[PDB]
């Protein structure tokens, strides 16, 4: 096998980014780290949202976007959303910090390389 | 439509989970006049 | 504009002139290949051209499109709806000979098919006239020379079946296998049992599933083609599925063998009532993916899992086949000298098909025992 691991690495990633932008971030039990930016007026596991998000790498490069509102199953995506989208209403705006094991793992996808710590800017604007 | 599949009874659709069974496909629908041979038809064993 | 190539090698590399028993090692590798190129503006000469590439027009198939797109001539027009098109094609047939024994004719044969068609739509960006493909897919065939004699003679029939037990265990490994590289082992691998994903109440859809896998991780069910592929494939050619390869194509053909052995002659048989005795041996097994493509639904969006929590496979296909044949398993042909011929043979084939559509094994067995007697009554008075 080829198993790596990347919690630690990612873990010092995070916290480097966290240091040079002028941003403090609360951590999980699972290593996620998300800031409020704004808070609504809860999604569960089986709740459908729209969502204005946008992702990018540590240095800036964006891997995907949606500017309009995409609806999801919120049950569909990686942990690292599982964990963050239901800690806000409709209207609020959550910047997560997801590291690898939470995001694509350890081998990753095209576009985004295995063991990559993933940025996202997450608007919801509904949990219908 | 509301009779997307990937929304299958999640908080507004048309449809059911009994719509994924043969036996309760006509319960699988929230809409009220449905028949089963116009608004939908089913095959057991459907080739492809 | 289109391309096209027709490469072909043929090789006999006589290995004559320990393992100085191969003889001979007979090559040969056929690759195809294509390029199609709509929106190309430009006009031809009257003795040809050489506009996109000198290397395009004798069929290089280097890419030439975003090099054409940089010098301004593939369409302007922002809602092309002609796709690029590109095709490939590739055949190997090594054939070897061995001669072990000096009366052992041994053939040994090599196969290995793979094709590749690619299909994008485009646009160039009237700024700094870049090119945009858009929705790139992929879709294929496979074939490879293999070797599952391993459980050709274990028993199975609607009541038991060694090899299919094998493939019912080998699941949970190669899913362990592949969560381990999904998730790194860094984190303890989510299952559904376990705390952070409950086996949810009867109302909720996912409760069946989550109930059918308790102990599987997350995104490897059992019905999961990633999953229950390498399964199949290591539980019926009878390797262990703690190391054997979760790979959707195999790049080493293992080789087939067909022996021929005129030998019993020399051991009693001059004048042992036999006037001549052969036993032929032919075995050949093939691995095919009739059909491939690639999934537009593994993607860069958030959403991973599909609608059994399944995590999205690169590459998908409705079916994989596995085909073995004992052609013949053993053909004792032989003569006495009273002139009683006998030719006997025993054929078996399995054709094992595993589809994804509906997660069903099909195995289709066959077996023939053929008895051929040849005598003659010498001089009977009616």
């Amino acid at each position: 096998d080829e198993v790596k691991d990347y919690t630690a690495e990612n873990e010092k990633e995070i916290v480097d980014y966290l240091a040079q932008n002028n941003l403090t971030a609360q951590r999980t039990n699972s290593g996620l780290y998300y800031i409020i930016t704004k808070e609504g007026s809860h999604p569960t596991l089986n709740s459908n949202i729209t969502v204005i998000y946008k992702g990018y790498f540590t240095n800036g490069k964006v891997f995907d976007e949606s500017t309009e509102g995409v609806s999801y199953s919120l049950r569909t995506l990686i942990p690292g959303w599982k964990e963050g989208i239901p800690l806000l209403k409709s209207g609020g705006e959550i910047q997560l910090f997801v590291p690898a094991h939470l995001g694509y793992g350890s081998n990753g996808n095209k576009t985004v390389p295995g063991g990559a710590v993933l940025i996202f800017e997450i608007t919801l604007v509904s949990v219908n | 439509n509301k009779y997307d599949p990937a929304t299958i009874g999640q908080a507004g659709s048309f449809l059911n989970s009994n719509i994924r069974e043969i036996v309760t496909a006509k319960s699988g629908f929230n809409n009220t006049n449905v028949s089963e041979a116009t608004d939908y038809s089913v095959l057991e064993n459907a080739r492809k | 504009i289109q391309n096209s190539n027709s490469n072909t090698l043929t090789t006999t590399l006589n290995m004559n002139t320990v393992l100085t028993s191969i003889k001979n090692v007979q090559i040969n590798y056929t690759k195809n290949s294509g390029t199609v190129l709509p929106g190309y503006t430009p006009s031809v000469g009257f003795l040809g051209t050489s506009k996109p590439s000198l290397g395009f027009v004798f069929g290089s198939q280097d890419d030439v499109r975003y090099e054409a797109a940089k010098r301004g001539w593939l369409t302007t027009y922002q809602d092309f709806n002609q796709s690029f098109t590109q095709v490939s094609n590739k055949l190997l047939k090594v054939t070897a000979n061995i001669d072990l024994l000096p009366d052992l004719k041994v053939d040994l044969s090599m196969d290995r098919s793979y094709s590749e068609n690619t299909s994008e739509q485009y646009s160039v960006d009237p700024s700094t006239n870049e090119y945009k493909p858009l929705s790139p897919y992929t879709y294929g065939m496979f074939s490879i020379s293999t070797v599952m004699i391993k459980t050709a003679f274990s028993p199975s029939d609607e009541t038991q079946s060694a090899a299919f037990d094998d493939f019912r265990s080998n699941r949970l490994i190669i899913a362990n296998r592949l969560a381990e590289g999904h998730y790194g082992s860094g984190v303890a691998i989510p299952r559904y049992g376990d705390a952070n994903n409950p086996i949810p109440a009867e109302t909720d859809p996912n409760y069946a599933v989550y109930t059918a896998n308790q102990g599987y991780p997350i995104g490897y069910t059992k019905s999961n083609q990633a999953v229950l592929l390498p399964a199949f494939l290591a539980a019926y050619t009878g390797s262990d599925a703690s190391s054997s390869s979760t790979n959707i194509f195999r790049s080493f053909p293992i080789p087939n063998w067909s022996i021929k052995y005129n030998g019993l002659m020399r051991y009693k048989y001059f004048k042992d009532k036999f006037k001549r005795f052969s036993l032929q041996h032919n075995y050949r097994a093939s691995y095919t993916i009739n059909q491939f493509r690639s999934n537009f639904d593994y993607n860069s969006s958030p959403k991973v899992q599909d609608v059994n929590t399944n995590f999205y496979n690169e590459i998908i296909m409705s079916n994989v086949n596995l085909v073995e044949q004992f052609s013949p398993l053993i053909r004792m042909d032989f003569e006495l000298k009273s002139s009683l011929r006998v030719l006997s043979e025993i054929k078996k084939d399995r054709a094992l098909s595993m589809s994804f559509d509906n997660n069903l094994l099909t195995e289709v067995k066959g077996m023939e025992y053929i008895i051929g007697l040849g005598y003659r009554f010498k001089d009977v008075i009616f």
